C-alpha cells in the first residue's frame, strides 16, 4: 500500500517492454508465438502474456510452491468461461542456473520466440557456470530472431550508492542493500543483501553488463538495447497508448491529494520534485508521478535485450 | 570449459568500476535522477 504505486509502475515496464517486443516477433513470425516465462514467480506477468494473444507460455520457477501457484492462477483464468483465447501452458520446477530446460520440456524439440526474465538474471551470477547455465536456458532455443528481454539491477547505479555511502549499506524507508565490503567486486559471487519493504529480502549477485554482453555472445546474441529506467520510460511515455496505459495502470500517484486523501507518503520532502515542477508556469493539475523514496528504489533498475541473431 | 572463460573475463575487465573504467566514469557524471512526473494526471 505504501508500495501501492512502485508495484503497478514495475508492472507497467514489464508490459511496455513485453508489448514492444511481441510487436517485433510477430512483424517477423505472424504464426502461433511461444514464449519462455523464466523465473516466472507466482504468474505476475500470466495476464500481460494473455493480452499479447501468445499461442503457448512455459513457466519455470525454481520455487515449487510458487509454480504451482502460477500454475493454479493460469487454470482460474483458463476455467473462466468467457470469450477471450488464452495460451496453452505448462509449468517446470528447476533450478535454470544448474539445470537443462530442454531436458525438461514436454517438446523435446522446443523452440522460443521470446524469453522473458524479469528481475531474476542477477541470481544467476552466483558463479560462472550458473550464469552461463541462466543464459543458455534462455537463449540457446531462441527461433533465430527471437528475443532475450528482462529486468535486473544496474550495477553501476548499486557501486555508486555504495562508494557514496559512509558505510557498507545504503537504502530508506522502501529499501536495504548491503554489501559485505567495497572496493572489491569479482565478476561472479558479487553478493549483496536485497530488502524492499513489501517485496524481498533476498540475497543478490553484481551483474557487470558489460559481462553478461559478452555472455551472451556464446548463443550467438547481439545487443538490441540496455537502458535504466528512468531511459525506458521516457522513451515509452512519448506514445500516448503507453500513457493511458500508465494511467489506467494507476502507475504514478496523483499529486497533489486531495482534503479527503493522503499522499502515500509521509515522509516530509519525498515530494518536494512534484512541488517544484508546479512553481512553474502554471501546470495543469493534478501531476501524476512517484514519491522520491519509491523512485531511489525502483530507479536503481535497468531494462535489457539481446536478438538471437540469424 | 570454466577454466578457460572465467581468467579470460578477469582480463577483460579489469579495470572494473575504477577509475580506467570508461562507461561507469561517463555514468557518474549523470545528474541525480528526478521521479517521473505528468500533467493532467485526471
Ligand atoms: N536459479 C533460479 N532459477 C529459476 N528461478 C529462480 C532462480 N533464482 C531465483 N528465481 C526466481 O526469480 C524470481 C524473482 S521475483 C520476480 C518474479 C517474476 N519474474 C515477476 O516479475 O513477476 C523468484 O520467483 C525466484 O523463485
Amino acid at each position: 500500500s505504501r508500495i501501492f504505486y512502485l508495484r503497478n509502475f514495475n508492472n507497467w515496464m514489464k508490459s511496455v517492454l513485453i508489448g514492444e517486443f511481441l510487436e517485433k516477433v510477430r512483424q517477423k513470425k505472424k504464426r502461433d508465438i511461444t514464449v519462455l516465462d523464466l523465473g516466472c514467480g507466482k504468474g505476475g506477468d500470466l495476464l500481460k502474456w494473455k493480452k499479447g494473444r501468445i499461442n503457448k507460455l512455459v513457466c519455470t520457477d525454481i520455487a515449487d510452491v510458487s509454480v504451482k501457484q502460477c500454475q493454479q492462477r493460469y487454470e482460474d483464468m483458463k476455467n473462466r468461461r468467457d470469450s477471450e483465447y488464452i495460451f496453452s501452458a505448462e509449468f517446470i520446477t528447476a533450478d535454470s542456473s544448474k539445470e537443462l530446460l530442454i531436458d525438461k520440456f514436454r517438446d523435446p524439440q522446443m523452440c522460443f520466440d521470446i524469453c522473458s526474465c524479469q528481475f531474476v538474471c542477477h541470481y544467476s551470477f552466483e558463479s560462472y557456470e550458473q550464469a552461463d547455465m541462466m543464459l543458455r536456458n534462455a537463449c540457446e532455443r531462441l527461433s533465430p530472431g527471437g528475443y532475450f528481454i528482462g529486468t535486473t539491477p544496474n550495477s553501476f547505479e548499486l557501486i555508486r550508492r555504495l562508494e557514496a555511502s559512509e558505510t557498507e549499506s545504503f537504502g530508506n524507508e522502501i529499501y536495504t542493500v548491503k554489501f559485505q565490503k567495497k572496493g572489491d567486486y569479482p565478476l561472479f559471487g558479487c553478493k549483496y543483501d536485497f530488502n524492499l519493504e513489501g517485496v524481498v529480502d533476498v540475497p543478490e549477485f553484481l551483474v557487470y553488463f558489460p559481462l553478461l554482453n559478452e555472455m551472451a555472445k556464446k548463443y550467438n546474441m547481439k545487443l538490441v538495447y540496455k537502458k535504466t529506467f528512468l531511459e525506458f520510460y521516457e522513451e515509452k511515455i512519448k506514445n500516448n497508448e503507453n500513457k493511458m496505459l500508465l494511467k489506467r495502470m494507476q502507475a504514478l500517484e496523483p499529486y497533489p491529494a486531495n482534503e479527503s486523501s493522503k499522499l502515500v507518503s509521509e515522509k516530509v520532502d519525498d515530494y518536494e520534485h512534484a512541488a517544484k515542477y508546479m512553481k512553474n508556469s502554471q501546470v495543469r493539475l493534478p501531476l501524476g508521478t512517484l514519491s522520491k523514496s519509491e523512485w531511489e528504489a525502483t530507479s536503481i533498475y535497468l531494462v535489457f535485450a539481446f536478438e538471437k541473431q540469424q | 570449459d570454466t577454466a578457460e572463460a572465467v581468467p579470460k573475463f578477469e582480463e577483460m575487465f579489469a579495470s572494473r568500476f575504477t577509475e580506467n573504467d570508461k562507461e561507469y566514469q561517463e555514468y557518474l557524471k549523470r545528474p541525480p535522477e528526478s521521479p517521473p512526473i505528468v500533467e493532467e494526471w485526471n
